[PDB]
């Protein structure tokens, strides 16, 4: 019930989070933006970070701000 | 079946087992090869 | 790390480690002779560093000489059932040195 | 014959040799569609 | 049930051939790992050899290593001994050994011993 | 091997328990070491075999224990009739080893 815990606007911060057979996938992208307003026309791409073996049926999720 | 001609108890039938690794198609061995299948002491009386 | 630990828990409170993320020479286990009793049934020791598997539960506590001749499969008695039990059924090799 | 507190003691002493203490470790091994954390070293052979 | 003939006490000039039997009477011989066993006057008792009945191969103790020939009589149902190059110090009683030792089903170490020669 | 016991003749009146240990040089596994009970101007007779294994056709009284590098024989209940001679004997690889002998004495 429990496993390995993993030590480690003018940026953007870009994350795409998927869960696939059963392996958990994080990728990680910073970039420096300008416009405040809306998502700019730029290209991102995500590389993983590190993967981790969760495996249940996700069905919600909650961001957490400070 | 074979209760009519033996099991009386009978021990005689033999089966060799763990001194070959694998072995090729339609050959017969007899081989004793005495003390064989993995370890560090050889050839001799081992537990 | 874990064996060299200066103070095992009572046999009642047995610890249970979580068992990830690191690299276990069960072939050492095996050569190595300061274990006293390595039995094993499951697999062969020496394919044993080959074969890996995900999860790995590890219990530790400390017995008596008499109950670790009693701490044994198919025998019944008073340790080996009454406070800390292992089941018939797990595969898992025991160590005891 | 009422109580009889269960928590009984371990009698430990380097004269007591029968009752000489042995240390014994349980490991329990299993596999559920995880990735392989348990593993075996491989060596590197010279390229 | 299970014995083996001791001899009348025997004294031989050194370098000469000793032949000591080992007699089975009762239950199922030839399936036993028949071994070999002698004790000194005053000292310990020590292991010589192994036959095994079905295949009459035999293996010798280190110390006593190309000296002494085993090997088993299945239709007598007897365990036979030869020793070689006899010297002065060579001298003791000499016992026979039995018990069984089979696959994998452990009990290698067991009884079934005699008397003497 | 040297096979080491404890100690080579203990002079004990009858009922105490005994530990008969035996003590290899080298670790000789733990099913692996057994123990033969001499009869005066006779020959052995197994009492405990493989260890811990007890042999069967034997009463509880005999109990073999130990592991690695020190193994023991326990006398639970002495007994008029266990005075006698015992031996230990490997029974890892390599030919099969007696100890010099522990006489008990009364
Ligand atoms: C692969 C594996 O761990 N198999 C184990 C074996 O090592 C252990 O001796 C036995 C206990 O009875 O349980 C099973
Ligand atoms: C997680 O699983 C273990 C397995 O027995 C259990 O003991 C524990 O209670 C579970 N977690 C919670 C919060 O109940």
């Amino acid at each position: 019930n429990c496993t390995f815990e993993y030590v480690s606007f003018k940026n953007l911060r870009e994350f795409v989070f998927k869960n696939i057979d059963g392996y958990f996938k994080i990728y990680s992208k910073h970039t420096p933006i300008n416009l405040v307003r809306d998502l700019p026309q730029g290209f991102s791409a995500l590389e993983p970070l590190v993967d981790l073996p969760i495996g249940i049926n996700i069905t919600r999720f909650q961001t957490l701000l400070a | 079946n074979s209760n009519n001609l033996d099991s009386k108890g009978n021990y005689n039938y033999l089966y060799r087992l763990f001194r070959k690794s694998n072995l090729k198609p339609f050959e017969r061995d007899i081989s004793t090869e005495i003390y064989q299948a993995g370890s560090t002491p050889c050839n001799g009386v081992e537990g | 790390e874990v064996f060299n630990a200066t103070r095992f828990a009572s046999v009642y409170a047995w610890n249970r480690k979580r068992i990830s993320n690191c690299v276990a020479d069960y072939s050492v286990l095996y050569n190595s002779a300061s274990f006293s009793t390595f039995k094993c049934y499951g697999v062969s020791p020496t394919k044993l560093n080959d074969l890996c598997f995900t999860n790995v539960y590890a219990d530790s506590f400390v017995i008596r000489g008499d109950e670790v001749r009693q701490i044994a499969p198919g025998q019944t008695g008073k340790i080996a059932d009454y406070n800390y039990k292992l089941p018939d059924d797990f595969t898992g090799c025991v160590i005891a040195w | 014959f009422n109580c009889y507190f269960p928590l009984q003691s371990y009698g430990f002493q380097p004269t007591n040799v029968g009752y000489q203490p042995y240390r014994v470790v349980v490991l329990s091994f299993e596999l559920l569609h995880a990735p392989a954390t348990v593993c075996g070293p491989k060596k590197s052979t010279n390229l | 049930q299970v014995q083996l003939v001791q001899s009348g006490a025997e004294v031989k000039k050194p370098g000469s051939s000793v032949k000591v039997s080992c007699k089975a009477s009762g239950g199922t011989f030839s399936s036993y790992a028949i071994s070999w066993v002698r004790q000194a006057p005053g000292q310990g008792l020590e292991w010589m050899g192994r036959i095994i009945s079905m295949f009459g191969i035999a293996n010798n103790a280190q110390k006593f290593q190309g000296r002494l020939t085993i090997t088993a009589d299945t239709s007598t149902s007897t365990a036979y001994m030869e020793l070689s190059s006899l010297r002065s110090e060579d001298t003791a009683v000499y016992y026979c050994a039995r018990g069984p030792y089979y696959y994998d089903s452990g009990g290698y170490y067991l009884d079934y011993w005699g008397q003497g020669t | 091997i040297v096979l080491t016991q404890s100690p080579g003749t203990l002079s004990l009146s009858p009922g105490e328990r005994a530990t008969l240990s035996c003590r290899a040089s080298q670790s000789v596994g733990s099913g692996y070491l057994a123990w033969y009970q001499q009869r005066p101007g006779q020959a052995p007779r197994l009492l405990i075999y493989g260890a811990s294994s007890r042999a069967t056709g034997i009463p509880d009284r005999f109990s073999g224990s130990g592991s690695g590098t020190d193994f023991t024989l326990t006398i639970s209940r002495l007994e008029p009739e266990d005075f006698a001679v015992y031996y230990c004997q490997q029974y890892a690889g390599s030919p099969r080893t007696f100890g010099q002998g522990t006489r008990l004495e009364i």
